[PDB]
């Protein structure tokens, strides 16, 4: 619901959605080839 | 030109599109993870 959103806001008024109290499966975003770049700072993408 | 080596191997392959920069030590991505992975202490040069 955030990555496949219908319309993104302008940078002057960026949106902030809070995600909590759930099980987050991070394997779909890592294996999906639809992303042009996926560079993580702080934590490694494979241990997430 | 002055130094000497015991053996040299030339690995030749073609890559098209983006990610061409990913051919380097300690790099991540679809190409570096599934296609061609260079060692951490690689000593040599890449020409394209
Ligand atoms: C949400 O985005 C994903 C990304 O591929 C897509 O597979 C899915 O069909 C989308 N769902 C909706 C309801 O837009």
């Amino acid at each position: 619901e955030v990555f496949n959103a219908t319309r993104f806001a302008s940078v002057y008024a960026w949106n902030r959605k809070r995600i909590s109290n759930c099980v987050a499966d991070y394997s779909v975003l890592y294996n999906s080839a639809s992303f042009s770049t996926f560079k993580c700072y702080g934590v490694s993408p494979t241990k997430l | 030109n002055d130094l000497c080596f015991t053996n040299v191997y030339a690995d030749s392959f073609v890559i098209r599109g983006d990610e061409v920069r990913q051919i380097a030590p300690g790099q991540t991505g679809k190409i570096a993870d599934y296609n061609y992975k260079l060692p951490d202490d690689f000593t040599g040069c890449v020409i394209a």
